[PDB]
């Protein structure tokens, strides 16, 4: 009798150990490398809150016959734009172009949630939206943004581009899984659904932060370390 | 190596849970209440292995 | 490239064959005929797991 | 009704084109190369009369509350020999050593063939028969006959361990399915058992093949050709 809390459960822990493993390893982080340990640690941390909060069956809604988390996706307005933010970093993004990636991010998610919690054919219209907008994100990464980071050290255009390429592959599922699943024709139960998104956000949350831990101290070797 | 065993593993798993939910619809007796857990399940595992793939293809 | 789409249409191939006895069970009416189909289903889907795993392997 | 037959029928014109494309192949293969060719060819039209039977409904055997397929086994217990053939010349194996792998492979194929027309537990005796027959024929191809391999030139040996692996791990998985399928447990339906082996069959025997000949041209290349 719900095996949902213990997927939740599941999640939350691999976060933390994600965050606790971040956070460790940028310990003695330099004053360039900072940011990008806080910002891990941000965005496994905030991911952990919410798994936890729906582990305690908190964020529940039962919309026209189905169930949708609140906390999924408000976690993901707060998380994926931390995931932007430290692509946007490596690739050596100005103020401009941060804001650009962050609307089009938000635009995402906000779609995302509000047909999450529409009921009819109109939550269809949203994802709708949600889906050019991340469209033209992906543009971004892979188009302007992949073109600044070339302008980096190989090192730090290496790395945008195994995490670019983790990021644009593995969040192009996510619209998916929301067709699919409950949001949409339901076709995937609420036990699938979850389990499928507790595997897709460890992955692009803390498996993207682990790649990013092991590619550290080849960049500090890179300026003479 | 480690990652066929990994997804390999993963796949199991996420078999077994799928197969719960079936096992668990079953006992209601209710044959549509089956279909939606089976029909869940088929989809779920291919959409894993869209995961599985493009995870490998991301880093390997 | 060409291999991700070749195991990922089979797999999407032999789901559709999978469902297809899912649904015929389903018309039955018997919850355990569908729960036959069902777990022969996921069976099948990790069994093909296996192979597709195996082959790409076996040639790269 | 009956997407079997549908399966039958793809599973023999795979084997058909199989079989036409290693006989054209062959056309005008050298005295050293032809065995090969030939052997190809009795390896996929076997196969294909085999499919063809079957998809005709000849060769049913509805034992004891499953659905066993005659043609399926019969087709092993003449084909398997032949593949085990094309690795031993590939190989350079001599009468004896041929003798034992083949002695090997036979049991293997019977073993599966008896327990599949054999009610009660006693099938998982005639199972555990062909099982260790297996292990001892893998044996033989990862050891004695690789390192006979090992002294032909560098495009048999490569070849040979290519089709070495393909039939190693693939063969591996035949067993799980009888186990699984309709002789063992039939956890799995006739429809998906035969779903599996027809995508099996295809690789072992005409992806086996193809392998082989897209190595062709290099090997001739290698004697001055
Ligand atoms: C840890 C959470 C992550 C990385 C979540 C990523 C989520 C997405 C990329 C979601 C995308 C969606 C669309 C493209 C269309 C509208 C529906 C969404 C929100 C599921
Ligand atoms: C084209 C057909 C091929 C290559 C068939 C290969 C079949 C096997 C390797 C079957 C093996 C079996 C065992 C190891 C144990 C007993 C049951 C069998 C016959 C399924
Ligand atoms: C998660 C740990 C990975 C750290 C990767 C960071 C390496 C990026 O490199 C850093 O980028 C900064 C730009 O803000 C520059 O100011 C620094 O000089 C440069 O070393
Ligand atoms: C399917 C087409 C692939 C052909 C690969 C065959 C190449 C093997 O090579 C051949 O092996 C023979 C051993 O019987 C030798 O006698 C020949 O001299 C040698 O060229």
């Amino acid at each position: 009798m719900v095996g949902l809390t213990t997927l939740f459960w599941l999640g939350a822990i691999g976060m933390l150990v994600g965050t606790l493993a971040f956070a460790w390893a940028g310990r003695d982080a330099g004053s360039g490398e900072r940011r990008y340990y806080v910002t891990l640690v941000g965005i496994s941390g905030i991911a952990a809150v919410a798994y936890v909060v729906m582990a305690l069956g908190v964020g529940w809604v039962p919309v026209a016959e189905r169930t949708v988390f609140a906390p999924r996706y408000i976690d993901w307005i707060l998380t994926t734009p931390l995931i932007v933010y430290f692509l946007g970093l490596l690739a050596g993004l100005d103020s401009r172009e941060f804001g650009i990636v962050i609307t089009l991010n938000t635009v995402v998610m906000l779609a995302g949630f509000a047909g999450a919690m529409v009921p009819g054919i109109e939550r269809y219209a949203l994802f709708g939206m949600g889906a050019v907008a991340f469209l033209g994100l992906v543009y971004y990464l892979v188009g302007p943004m992949t073109e600044s980071a070339s302008q980096r050290s190989s090192g730090i255009k290496s790395l945008y581009v195994r995490l670019r390429n983790l990021t644009v592959i593995l969040w192009a599922i996510y619209p998916f899984i929301w067709l699919l699943g409950p949001p949409g024709v339901a076709l995937l139960t609420p036990t699938v659904d979850v389990a499928l998104i507790v595997y897709l956000d460890l992955v692009t949350k803390v498996g993207f932060g682990f790649i990013a831990l092991d590619a550290a101290a080849t960049l500090r070797a890179e300026h003479g370390e | 190596g480690a990652v066929f065993i990994f997804v390999g593993a993963l796949t199991v798993l996420f078999g077994a849970i799928a197969y719960g939910e079936v096992t668990a619809a079953a006992a209601t007796g209710d044959a549509a209440a089956v279909q939606e857990a089976a029909v869940s399940a088929i989809l779920g595992l291919i959409i894993l292995l869209g995961i599985n793939l493009g995870l490998v293809a991301a880093t390997l």
